[PDB]
């Protein structure tokens, strides 16, 4: 039950922002990440419960990802957008007896 | 596509090597690790060195393992580059960078020997950095490394990548010292660190291992004395007079200002 914002366009520099909650019974120790396909699904971000992260080398100092716990929802700042970046992002949730929750899909194009 | 996210609190995201090393993020910790993968008919055999020694800064140290139906997950913390292509892009090293790097790699190997094994196919490729900064390297695994049956080193089968071989495994009439050929090893990465390209190079094995064999190479005259003094203490040597991997970290070019 992931419901998620921030799809948009924007010319070769700029930046995205994309959000996403859940509001149902997900565990605390939950990790949270935007997959992307374009090609096939890679995971962009990702970002454990106590703020830990992982960037693809590709966005790396690029694009930034943050949680928060209250809300419990999970937010994706990208700057100075590629061309290359353009795909759909779907956000993830993942605990771990072992639940693996997609969103919908949230499309950002580049120019 | 892969049949399998996650193995254990591992989610898994995309292959290094094949179907032999993935990348992993853990789910509760969101740390990024390695995870090489064995049948598990065969990976204590293939790992037993890996569980002689005590661990080591500059040897990659093993996280977690676990334990599927049909294979084993083996877990590293994960690198960023190799000292092959680290010199390739550099075209050479300075002797301040270099001096770091080759000192945390001889330390690798002198606690290997000294622990009893020997790494019989030491190459540049093997090491590999901890940090993104590239300062720190460790040894990528002892997964083929010897494991002596005592104090005695004797090594009747001929191993190593052509370049690195020590003139005692060409022309040998049976046995040889596995740490002194380690050693010689050394000197060659040493060497092509500093200098940019192989001591020893040919078109084709034969000529190659004919310089290797006669000791056909020059060191510029552009490096340190001191620089130049450990290279010869090592490559210009016979084992009985060849520098051990220990006595290679008490060498006064280190101890330069740069």
């Amino acid at each position: 039950q992931l419901q998620e914002s921030g799809g948009g366009l924007v010319q070769a520099g700029g930046s995205l922002r994309l959000s996403c909650a859940a509001s149902g019974n997900i565990s605390a120790q939950a990790y949270m990440g935007w997959y992307r396909q374009a090609k096939e699904r890679e995971l962009v971000a990702g970002i454990s419960y106590g703020a830990t992260t992982y960037y693809a080398d590709s966005v790396k100092g690029r694009f930034t990802i943050s949680r928060d716990n209250a809300k419990n929802t999970v937010y994706l700042q990208m700057n100075s957008l590629k061309p290359e970046d353009t795909a759909v992002y779907y956000c993830a949730v993942i605990s771990a007896g072992y639940h693996f929750y997609w969103g919908q899909g949230t499309q950002v194009t580049v120019s | 596509s892969h049949c399998v996210s996650c193995i254990g609190k591992y989610l898994l995201l995309e292959p290094l090597e094949g179907d032999h090393v993935f990348r992993a993020v853990h789910l509760h910790s969101g740390e990024e690790l390695v995870c090489k993968v064995f049948d598990i008919s065969c990976y204590q055999e293939s790992l037993a060195p890996c569980f002689c020694l005590s661990a080591h800064s500059n040897i990659n140290q093993i996280t977690e393992i676990i334990l599927g139906e049909t294979k084993a997950y083996v877990f590293f913390e994960r690198s960023y580059g190799d000292m092959h292509s680290f010199v390739r892009t550099c075209k050479k090293l300075r002797e301040e960078e270099a001096a770091r790097l080759f000192y945390q790699i001889a330390s690798a190997v002198a606690h290997c020997h000294d622990g009893g094994l020997v790494l019989r196919d030491l190459k540049l490729r093997k090491f590999i950095f901890k940090d993104e900064e590239r300062t720190r390297v460790k040894l990528e695994s002892l997964e083929d490394a010897y494991i002596l049956r005592g104090d005695d080193d004797s090594l009747s089968d001929k191993h190593g990548c052509p370049a690195y071989v020590s003139p005692e495994i060409l022309n040998t009439s049976g046995s040889y010292s596995g740490k002194a050929a380690d050693v010689w090893s050394l000197g060659v990465m040493l060497y092509t660190m500093l200098v940019g390209r192989y001591p020893f190079h040919d078109i084709e094995p034969s000529s190659l291992f004919s310089k290797i064999r006669r000791g056909q190479f020059n060191i510029p005259e552009t490096l340190s004395p001191k620089a130049k003094c450990l290279i010869r203490s090592i490559l210009r040597r016979e084992p009985s007079e060849r520098l051990t991997s220990q006595e290679i970290l008490d060498h006064p070019w280190f101890s330069t200002d740069f």
